[PDB]
């Protein structure tokens, strides 16, 4: 009765036709267990480092942290030179450059040509 | 008891950097206004006379204004 | 009105076409009837600051139009009299195009295909 | 104070006013209540500040410049040559600049006196703006930024010469 | 018009006050919603006369 | 007073506000009434409109051969 | 009374000021677009009629 | 159009905030004669809305629609012109339907009251704006074009048709 | 903080469109309804709207009259 | 000793002074020679700014 | 689709216009001679409608 | 995903489609009335086959109505004006100042506010003094090393307030 | 435009849209009495009383609650979470 | 300008013999003073720019540039307390004393006769900046940074220094006047080209280009907020003062090869309008924003348009001054949080009420508030590269809308949507905060009032 939602990479796939809500053996029981595990852990060491009266300072988070440091510093490393991510940049940095440079070409020519004829629209053309 | 506790952040230094701001500017905006209202008041600019007949002048006396 | 889908759904010769309007030449079937009167007077049509496409017909009745609402502008609702006398000017005017439209089209119809069926 | 003869102007084509109106006239009430209640106020302050300017006297002057010779008439190199004539051409340029605003003033007065009807009495003014502009587009135009004087020199040798061409081709 | 352009250019200025009014306060206003509502009926009350003159 | 409050019924109306309400739509109705018989006649604004030209041919200049 | 005095009569007074004096002695300043006059009007300062339009009929 | 929804947005705001900030259509319906002054409002309104004739609406709208097909137009954008009126039409019906007519869909505890001299004084000066102050705009200003005025059947009368269909 | 208290049992249904929901749903077979929650939704000053050309006859009240008397003036 | 004497005073400073590129010094030049060239009934800005009689112009 | 359909359409109109029966504007002085481009004393021209 | 357990209930996850189902048909169905009437509809299609006492085809036919379900979804529901994604969602979070603050005014402001900073004053007392050792005794004694809940136990046995009280307590008020 | 709440109010008005419902008494009405305890009645019809609270108050509760509410107690307990009214 | 340079040589041993808790009052006071005593310097007018000496001459490009420094002076020296305050007095009278230093090598710079001292004074520009960053850098990377700015600078501004000898020695004295007026057009052959590629490669290196604007980033999140001032403001728009001097010479041959540095400044905008759409760590946002409008700069250099030069003095003046305030933005909330980062410290609506206007303000001034002078720079290169080529207004207007879309979300990620209810540690609005800013803003509004003085000497 329904085409059963495909999804995408822009459109998601809602939480109830997952179908992996339906045979839920004891082993990702006990998996989500864990992971409630996991999430009980980490708030309740936020909870203990964050209600403190005498605490002052910022909670400083080092996943934050840790993130920031891996999208800025540790990108450099780890870097192999491979052919597709070669080409791929001469073609993302290269392509769109000799487009233009062949448009700027196309363009300058026809007007410089153009008023080496003399026929420009050049009535009054004082702002230059 | 119907007013409630509002939770404003702060308002004195700001208030304060404002007052500060304000003082420090009026105690010369008013001097400089006037002052230049009583010359463009009192002194008056300038006249549209030329160079007479055989003379020299300075290298001010060409400017209207006299504050200029 | 549906004359614009005769035309688009039956010939194109018959059918008179808009932009090319003046086909024939004037007096094809009537001896001498011109006057073109026009005395709205050009120096003073330039003087009475009005707008382009409005130095026509019937111009007169517009001055005096604009004369009486100038010299009565607190008198709100003064000139309805000239008002409505420019609008029956403009009538006949339209009225007048309007002939010369259906002229052309019978023009065309009936002596194009009398002589372009029998020649 | 400007000279009329210099800045043109038409003549106040004024009209009279005919009512044929008995309201009457609110805005004739409300014009004398506005002269009455600030005109005079500006009269006094105006006149009170125009005795004050009769009590002494300022006077700016036009500074007023001789012609030193010209450009084609130094040498190669003439160092106390070049810098007078190229600083006497920066202020040909600048009041020529000057010129093309005036006229150009003109034809905004030209255009905002008559209305709509743009194609009546803006004739010779449109005609003189285009003449000087053909002027200014053929001699200080097309040259660049760093002129000093001697591009626009290059650019008049070679228009000239290239007009010599054409009239030696065409004759 | 000295009477017609004075006009126009006071329908202009009249919305230039309250702002620098409040920036030069220094103080706790009150009323300064009933401020802008009466100045803007002023503003109002002037340029209803200019095209009125316009028309005429 | 101002309004007092009241749980599930018909709410209270002073007669000022729905006076002035009435007269509203009473002045919109009186106003398009006089608009309507005044001076038009909008669905022909003051023109019959006339024939197409004058369905004639011999006439305005034709030439019947 | 004097709130409103000061609130509408002060720019009046300074922009009018300002309007006459040193703005018009600037030249190219403030132009209308001119006055119409019409085939039954008269000029104001110098004076004399325009002769008016002739017959209608038929209208 | 600027006095219209001017007076259409403060009438229809005011009717929100005094009932609690609710603003959808679902959980809209009956408030006839809940306060009476800002329904007067939305009905003069709405009605307004496409031109009914003839009020300020009608003068600006329908001299549009009469320039529109008398001209050199598209012969599809007149067609557009057709059907949007008569879906502008429909859902003026429809917000009026929904907004005052049918049963009273809002919880209790209610907070029914519109007593403010400042909103009573802008909705009424703002529909009296409404009721005049098109005609006299549309009235006293010179032509600066060519009116046409001279349209044959069905289409001088054709705003009304759309309208009222 | 008082609100009176416009009490319960004051609605024994009554209301027409519940009446003929409670007849559907009989007929289907369920014989449970909610309850009377909307009869305060179908009477008071309520039971009855205008009708929507009534939305435009609301102003002849007035109209008609000062219409007739002002063309007759 | 940032605003109350260096603010304001720099204000009125470039308020006015004498004005750059001799600006109202070329205005009023300007109005003098396109005066001149008006009474003088030659067309204003006469082109071929350098005298077309003192060149020597290299043939072909 | 919706889009290229719209804009379809809007080709066919722009092939097909209205036009209604109506004959062009009969301008008095040679199409508003000196009140287009001007020329004062380069051409005027001899035209004139004949009244239908 | 939430806090306590970690998987709803079979029943649970059904609850929810009934809360979601209800909520979708108000936001279908307009004048109320029939919208009772469907909503009656709807409690009769849940006692349809509600009481059997299958696992796989309970599970397999709660799947279809699923299924059945985001086909019958209303695309823009109704959702309340205090609901995320709704109208107000902090509306006034303009002046949901946070009580960490109010600290940092000048004393003079706190000569225009006496009494209730001497009880915040006591507030703070009180936060302080009942702090550090039995409820870090607690929340480093009474649980597992393993947590396994986001939930905790009140300070049942004797004393002070139940353990991470202030910064729950101590909120704004979400309404100024 | 706040009109705030009260405790007495609020129980009122919860034990009177409860009493308004069809298969429980106005003869035993208690505040302090369960739902599955005494009453019997079901957990599908428990949650739609939940959602009539919620189309009185305007508000959802969320999923993690709606297993433990149980009885008008803890309702009006937790509706006074939410809006906050303790004078 | 002696009587400019001398007393910046009277204002270093100030900084040694005063004593303590009166250094700082001294040094403030008395630099203000000077930029009173440069206010009064414009008097260049009409046919030529002032010019005395063997020694100075100052043009009109020169003038403003020259005002913005010593302006910017005395602001910088109140604004880089509270990292300092807790180190010594010894080591604060050598920071002190090197930025007074490093003004006095730019007043040097700016009014140079030969383009000889013009290069000894841009590398002397160069030196202090470096001790700076890498004395107080406050990050472990600030070796790489001051590494890469220092071996990019000399390496791609080293063969300048021989391309001017080789002009010593081909055409006489290299001092600007009579280069003015002995230029000559150096057609096509290859050592031309070689030449120019010289010249105005080191320049390119100096602004950057986008070809290696590497340095720039790390060189202002790992410097402190003096030498991140100094250094973006007065070196870069130092850099685009340089190359608009030298460009006088050599016009015959940027027509054929100035089309590939266009072409890498317009795509590079671009791309750099793109990074900076994405990223975190706020502190490089102005930095990316700083390598995006002189990019604008760079092609409205190598188009030579008269209303280009001025719509490029503009760009230069006005970014400097926008660039320095959000700069100092940035460091106020560095020092409310110790993060740096963009997503952290967020809210700030209710706390610091006045605080919102600035970077309201700020934010304003990046994305061209109407009468600004940054609107004014960006509309008239725009100008004359519509009329340079007229389809290349595609790539300007789309810089425009990311230009608008990246300030507005570096003004909405942090002042706006939530506090994050946390942090508890942030200190009210301070006045040096607020007195910062009011020495900012006043006078780039009271120069959007009467901008005839920032546009060049092609007025
Ligand atoms: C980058 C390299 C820049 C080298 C310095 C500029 C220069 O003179 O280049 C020309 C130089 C060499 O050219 P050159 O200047 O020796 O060419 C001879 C030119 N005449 C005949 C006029 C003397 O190029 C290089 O050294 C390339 C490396």
């Amino acid at each position: 009765s329904f085409p059963k939602y495909e999804p995408s990479r822009l459109a998601s796939l809602p939480t109830t036709l997952d179908p992996a809500e339906y045979d839920i053996s004891s082993e990702t029981r006990k998996a989500q267990a864990e992971r409630l595990a996991i999430r009980s852990r980490l708030k309740r060491e936020y909870q203990l480092q964050y209600n403190d009266p005498s605490r002052r300072g910022v909670v400083e988070d080092p996943a934050l942290i840790r993130w920031t440091c891996a999208r800025s510093a540790n990108v450099y490393p780890n870097f192999r030179p491979n052919t597709k991510t070669s080409l791929l940049g001469a073609l993302f940095g290269i392509g769109p450059l000799i487009f233009w440079y062949y448009v700027f070409k196309t363009d300058r020519d026809r007007k410089e040509k153009l008023i080496q004829e003399g026929k420009l629209d050049r009535t009054f053309n004082i702002s230059y | 008891g119907k007013r409630l506790f509002i939770i404003k952040p702060s308002g004195f230094y700001d208030k304060r950097f404002l007052k500060l701001l304000r003082f420090y500017i009026l105690l010369t905006g008013i001097p400089v206004v006037i002052g230049i209202t009583l010359i463009n008041v009192f002194i008056g600019e300038a006249e549209l006379a030329e160079i007479p007949e055989g003379y020299v002048p300075e290298h001010w006396e060409y400017f209207k204004h006299p504050i200029s | 009105g549906a004359h614009l889908a005769r035309r688009y759904l039956g010939d194109a010769s018959v059918e008179p076409e808009p932009l090319r309007m003046p086909t024939f030449p004037p007096d094809y079937g009537f001896p001498e009837r011109k006057e073109r009167e026009m005395v709205a007077t050009q120096q003073e049509m330039n003087d009475a600051q009005l707008v382009l496409q409005q130095r026509d017909y019937c111009a007169h009745y517009l001055i005096r139009f604009l004369k009486c609402k100038r010299d009565s502008f607190p008198n709100f609702l003064a000139c309805k009299h000239e008002q409505h006398d420019w609008d029956y000017c403009e009538h006949l005017d339209y009225v007048k195009r309007m002939k010369e439209f259906e002229r052309e089209r019978r023009l065309l119809q009936r002596k194009k295909r009398r002589e372009q069926r029998e020649a | 104070s400007w000279d009329k003869d210099v800045y043109p102007e038409p003549p106040r084509r004024t009209p009279a006013p005919s009512p044929q109106t008995s309201l009457p006239n609110p805005i004739t009430y409300l014009t004398k209540a506005f002269d009455l209640l600030v005109d005079r106020p500006v009269t006094l302050v105006r006149e009170f500040i125009e005795r004050q300017h009769a009590k002494n006297k300022y006077y700016y002057y036009h500074r007023e410049f001789r012609r030193v010779p010209d450009i084609t008439e130094c040498h190669e190199k003439d160092v106390l040559c070049m810098f007078e004539a190229e600083m006497q051409w920066k202020r040909d340029y600048k009041v020529d600049q000057e010129i093309v605003n005036i006229i150009q003033e003109r034809l905004k007065a030209c255009q905002q006196r008559e209305g709509e009807s743009h194609r009546q009495n803006c004739a010779k003014e449109l005609q003189q703006f285009t003449q000087v502009v053909k002027a200014y587009q053929d001699r200080y135009h097309d040259l660049g930024a760093h002129y000093s004087a001697r591009k626009c020199l290059a650019k008049q040798k070679q228009r000239m010469l290239a007009e010599r061409k054409a009239t030696k081709e065409a004759a | 018009m000295n009477l017609f352009s004075s006009l126009t250019l006071v329908t202009l200025i009249l919305l230039t006050m309250p702002i620098a009014a409040i920036n030069f306060n220094t103080h706790k206003f009150t009323n300064y919603p009933l401020y802008v509502k009466t100045t803007i009926s002023c503003a109002f009350i002037t340029s209803m006369i200019p095209t009125m003159m316009f028309i005429h | 007073a101002h309004i007092e409050p009241r749980y599930r019924q018909f709410p209270q109306l002073t007669r000022s506000q729905v006076i002035q309400a009435e007269f509203f739509s009473a002045t919109m109705w009186f106003w398009i009434l006089w608009r309507f018989w005044h001076d038009s006649d909008a669905v022909l604004g003051h023109f019959p409109y006339p024939d197409p030209s004058q369905w004639t041919d011999e006439e305005l200049g034709i030439p019947p051969d | 009374s004097i709130f409103a005095f000061t609130h509408v009569l002060i720019p009046v007074w300074i922009i009018h000021y300002y309007l006459k004096y040193h703005v018009t002695t600037k030249p190219y300043t403030i132009v209308e677009k001119k006055p119409r006059i019409f085939p039954g009007d008269t000029i104001l300062e110098t004076g004399e009629v325009i002769p008016p339009m002739k017959e209608f009929p038929d209208q | 159009h600027a006095f219209f929804k001017a007076m259409l947005f403060m009438c229809s705001g005011s009717i929100i905030h005094s009932l609690n900030d609710e603003q959808d259509i679902r959980k809209m319906g009956g408030l006839f004669k809940a306060m009476p002054f800002t329904t007067t409002a939305l009905i003069i309104g709405s009605l307004a809305l496409t031109g009914m004739p003839f009020l300020t609406g009608f003068y600006s709208k329908d001299l549009i629609i009469e320039s529109a097909n008398t001209s050199y137009t598209n012969a599809w954008a007149l067609l557009m012109t057709l059907v949007a009126t008569s879906f502008t039409a429909i859902y003026s019906t429809r917000i009026i339907f929904f907004a005052l007519l049918g049963q009273p869909r809002f919880p209790t505890l209610i907070n029914i009251n519109e007593n403010n001299p400042f909103l009573i004084n802008s909705i009424k000066r703002l529909l009296i704006g409404s009721l005049f102050a098109g005609f006299i705009i549309s009235n006293n200003i010179p032509p600066m074009t060519i009116p046409q005025m001279t349209m044959p059947h069905y289409l001088k009368m054709t705003a009304l048709t759309v309208t009222i269909l | 903080s008082k609100m009176e208290l416009p009490d319960y049992k004051q609605w024994k249904i009554e209301g027409t469109p519940l009446e003929t929901v409670q007849e559907k749903l009989a007929a289907r077979g369920l014989r449970d309804p909610w309850g009377r929650n909307e009869a305060w939704r179908y009477m008071g000053g309520f039971a009855n709207n205008v009708s929507f050309v009534g939305a435009l006859l609301k102003g002849f009240k007035w109209g008609f009259a000062a219409f007739v008397v002002a063309v007759g003036a | 000793f940032g605003f109350s004497i260096v603010l304001v005073l720099g204000s009125t400073f470039v308020a006015y002074l004498p004005d750059y590129r001799m600006q109202e010094w070329a205005r009023r030049e300007a109005e003098r020679l396109v005066k001149y060239r008006e009474a003088h009934g030659l067309p204003l800005m006469e082109s071929n700014c350098f005298d077309p009689s003192k060149i020597q112009l290299p043939e072909d | 689709g919706f889009v290229a359909f719209m804009l379809f359409m809007f080709w066919v109109g722009e092939t097909y216009p209205t036009y209604q029966p109506v004959g062009p504007k009969q301008y008095p002085y040679n199409n508003l001679y000196l009140e287009r481009g001007g020329d004062p004393n380069k051409e005027p021209e001899p035209v004139v409608h004949y009244e239908i | 995903f939430l806090p306590s357990a970690a998987y709803l209930t079979h029943q649970q996850k059904v609850l929810q489609l009934y809360k979601r189902a209800l909520r979708h048909l108000e936001s279908r169905c307009v004048h109320r009335d029939k919208y009772r009437y469907f909503a009656c509809l709807l409690r009769a299609r849940f006692d349809e086959h509600k009481n059997e006492k299958d696992m796989v085809k309970a599970t397999q036919l709660l799947r279809e109505a699923e299924k059945e379900f985001w086909h019958g979804q209303h695309p823009q529901p109704y959702i309340f004006p205090e609901s995320p994604g709704g109208t107000s969602y902090e509306r006034y979070e303009c002046y949901k100042v946070p009580e960490w603050c109010l600290d940092d005014w000048h004393p003079s402001e706190k000569a225009m506010y006496p009494d209730y900073f001497a009880k915040r004053e006591q507030w703070k007392k009180l936060r302080r003094e009942s702090w550090e050792r039995e409820v870090k005794q607690l929340q480093e004694e009474t649980p597992v090393g393993g947590p396994r809940t986001e939930a905790l136990p009140p300070a049942r046995k004797q004393g002070d307030l139940p353990p991470l009280w202030w910064h729950i307590v101590t909120r704004p008020r979400e309404r100024p | 435009d706040a009109p705030p709440l009260t405790l007495e109010g609020i129980k009122d008005r919860v034990l009177y849209v409860l009493k308004l419902y069809d298969k429980i008494d106005p003869e035993k009405l208690s505040v302090n009495s369960h739902f599955m305890k005494d009453l019997g009645l079901d957990s599908l019809d428990q949650v739609e009383i939940i959602m009539a609270m919620e189309d009185e108050f305007g508000f959802e509760i969320p999923d993690i609650d709606a297993e433990k509410l149980m009885c008008p107690q803890e309702i009006v307990d937790y509706i006074a979470d939410k809006k906050d009214v303790y004078e | 300008m002696l009587k400019y340079i001398i007393p910046t040589m009277m204002l270093m041993p100030l900084t040694w013999l005063s004593k303590n808790s009166m250094i700082w009052i001294n040094t403030t006071l008395h630099s203000l003073l000077i930029s009173l005593t440069s206010l009064l310097l414009l008097n260049q007018f009409g046919d030529n720019s002032l010019n005395f000496s063997l020694t100075f001459f100052s043009d009109s490009l020169s003038t403003p540039l020259l005002i913005l420094t010593m302006w910017l002076l005395p602001l910088m020296l109140m604004a880089s307390q509270h990292h300092l305050s807790k180190e010594n007095l010894a080591r604060k009278k050598l920071f002190i004393s090197m930025l007074i230093l490093l003004q006095l090598f730019l007043i040097m710079t700016f009014t140079a006769t030969e383009l000889i001292f013009f290069y000894i004074m841009f590398e002397a520009t160069l030196v202090p900046t470096l001790i700076i960053i890498t004395r107080w850098g406050n990050q472990t990377e600030r070796l790489n940074a001051g590494l890469y700015f220092l071996f990019y600078t000399l390496a791609g501004s080293l063969p300048l220094l021989v391309a001017l000898i080789y002009i010593q020695n081909t055409m006489g004295s290299l001092n600007f006047l009579i280069l003015q007026y002995w230029v000559q057009p150096m057609p096509n052959s290859w050592s031309n080209t070689f030449m120019w590629l010289a010249c105005m490669m080191a320049f390119m290196v100096k602004m950057p280009l986008y070809g290696l604007h590497l340095w720039l980033p790390k060189a202002h999140v790992e410097a402190p907020i003096a030498g991140s001032m100094v250094l973006a403001a007065i070196l870069l728009k130092l850099g685009g003062y340089g190359m608009m001097r030298i460009t006088l010479l050599l016009n015959p041959i940027t027509d054929f090869m100035a089309y590939p540095f266009i072409m890498l400044s317009l795509w590079g905008m671009i791309m750099t309008s793109s990074i900076c759409l994405r990223q975190t760590d706020l502190k490089s946002l102005i930095a990316y924003s700083s390598v995006s409008h002189m990019a604008l700069v760079i092609v409205a250099i190598l188009i030579q348009t008269p209303w280009s030069y001025m719509g490029a003095t503009a760009l230069m003046i006005a970014h400097g001054l926008t660039s320095s305030m959000l700069f100092c933005l940035a460091n106020s909330n560095y020092e409310r949080v110790h993060s740096r980062t963009m997503i952290l410290a967020r809210g700030l609506q209710t706390l610091l009420p006045l605080m919102a206007a600035w970077w309201l303000l700020a934010s304003l001034t990046n994305l061209a508030l109407p009468p600004s002078i940054n609107l004014i720079g960006e509309l008239f290169v725009v100008m004359s590269t519509f009329s340079w080529s007229n389809i290349t207004i595609i790539l300007m207007g789309l810089n425009m809308v990311i230009t608008a879309l990246y300030s507005l979300y570096m003004l909405i990620t942090t002042q706006r949507g939530k506090h994050t209810h946390h942090i508890n540690n942030i200190l009210p609005s301070f006045t040096r905060e607020n007195a910062l800013m009011s020495l900012h803003m006043l006078p780039l509004l009271l120069l959007s009032l009467n901008p005839k003085i920032i546009l060049g000497p092609l007025y």
